[PDB]
């Protein structure tokens, strides 16, 4: 029933510090024989320690880190920070917060509930929202009987990007596809719905893109109509 | 200190049992450590703790497919009859000074059933087009094996030129996915009858094809 997660920023420049916050359910970040530990894992690479630490002020931290970091709990607010002062390149990953339990019955330590992770860029660059245009299927896709329709979610810088349909409400026939990271440094990515070709006009798509580092929040109305609009007008088969 | 190996790779089939291990470094080959599955995407999660004599103990809904044992300084996790979900990477652990992980090991699912492509083209939003761009969108989905190339072609001619294509990776069923776009000008999408996107998985090919006569 425990479980933990992070937050903190998914863009930060070299130099700045870092900031973290993992937050508990189920468990109390006062009460047990835990520790509460932070993990990191840059992309494509393995998990690396980075430290621990208990409400009474027991800490213990990677050697290599112990310099640069700062832990601290707060029983109020039943969460626990990390804090990384004069971040590089280096120190880009995803971030995981753990529970570290001390076993009475073995005599081990060992990590039993994870967080989800939160993925830091650590770069010069700058963020970027990106554009989200629909994705109109051709009147031929269409003819079989179920169509896609989409939205392109363009030109944008970090990762990720969360989408979801009408808020969440539409998921079965849902594809959201991994982005494309392009030459120019920027990133695209496309999510799709498979609708059926039938009515479709007593139906709304909305494609719901949220870019957290750019504060980027767009509710993005999709219609449902092949990429020509003019059919219900001219009856033209195209 | 203490520091655990593990090889990167290992692989095998669906239904058979697969051990992966972990090395204990000179001096700490009495020490216990914990297993840690991590699927894609994922925040890791514990499976078991294991002694140095073998004796493992499961974490609380772990299947009891997942066993662990011990031979020296080399610690084993056992995957008894293995399943499309075990695809994953999986870390041994240990404490001495401080907590210590191995480097992992990635393990690879094998055996699912071959799948061809299916291909979805898109035109260029007419939102786009008006913002003075134009990029065409081929959705590449539920295929096995992980491995395509993607052509594109204005009318019967290769376009090479903006072109930019994912690496694929398996989706939430287990199946490879990838997305090629194509970056013209609006003049380029409307001086051609036709664009086309084709596919080529395991020797065979898919191709779709968009044209701006198509949409209005
Ligand atoms: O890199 S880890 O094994 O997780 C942490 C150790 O202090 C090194």
């Amino acid at each position: 029933q425990v479980q933990l997660q992070e937050s903190g920023p998914g863009l930060v420049k070299p130099s700045e510090t870092l900031s973290l916050t993992c937050t508990v359910s189920g468990g109390s970040v006062n009460t047990g024989s835990y520790y509460w530990s932070w993990i990191r894992q840059p992309p494509g690479k393995g998990l690396e320690w980075i430290a621990y630490s208990s409400v009474s002020g027991t800490s213990n931290y990677n050697p290599s880190l112990k310099s640069r970091v700062t832990l601290t709990v707060d029983t109020s607010k039943n969460q626990f920070s990390l804090s990384v002062r004069s971040v590089t390149a280096a120190d880009t990953a995803v971030y995981f917060c753990a529970r570290l339990n001390y076993d009475i019955l073995t005599g081990y330590y060992f990590f039993d509930f994870w967080g989800q992770g939160t993925l830091v860029i650590v770069s010069s660059a700058s963020t970027k929202g990106p554009s989200v245009f629909p994705l109109a299927p051709s009147s031929k896709s269409a003819s079989g009987g179920t169509a896609a329709l989409g939205c392109l979610v363009k030109d944008y810088f970090p990762e990720p990007v969360t989408v979801s349909w009408n808020s969440g409400a539409l998921t079965s026939g849902v594809h959201t596809f991994p982005a494309v990271l392009q030459s120019s440094g920027l990133y695209s990515l496309s999510s799709v719905v498979t609708v059926p070709s039938s009515s479709s006009g007593t139906q709304t798509y909305i494609c719901n893109v949220n870019h957290k580092p750019s504060n980027t929040k767009v509710d993005k109305r999709v219609e449902p109509k092949s990429c020509d609009k003019t059919h219900h007008h001219h009856h033209h088969h195209h | 200190q203490v520091e655990l190996t593990q090889s990167p790779s290992a692989s095998a089939s669906l239904g058979t049992s697969v051990k992966l291990t972990c090395t204990l470094s000179s001096g700490h080959s009495t020490y216990a450590i914990a297993w840690h599955q991590q699927r894609p995407g994922k925040g890791p999660r514990y499976l078991m703790n294991l002694s140095s004599g073998g004796r493992h103990t499961r974490g609380d809904g772990i299947p009891d497919r997942f066993s662990g044992s011990s031979s020296g300084a080399d610690r084993y996790l056992i995957i008894s009859s293995l399943q499309s979900e075990d695809e994953a990477d999986y870390y041994c652990q240990t404490w001495d000074a401080g907590m210590v992980f191995g480097g992992g090991t990635k393990l690879t699912v094998l055996g699912q059933s071959k799948a061809a492509p299916s291909v979805t083209l898109f035109p260029p939003s007419s939102e786009e087009l008006q913002a003075n761009k134009a990029t065409l969108v081929c959705l590449i989905s539920d295929f096995y094996p992980g491995a395509v190339t993607v052509a594109w072609k204005a009318d019967s001619s290769p376009v090479k030129a903006g072109v930019e294509t994912t690496t694929p990776s398996k989706q939430s069923n287990n199946k490879y996915a990838a997305s090629s776009y194509l970056s013209l000008t609006p003049e380029q999408w409307k001086s051609h009858r036709s664009y086309s996107c084709q596919v080529t998985h395991e020797g065979s090919t898919v191709e779709k094809t968009v044209a701006p006569t198509e949409c209005s």
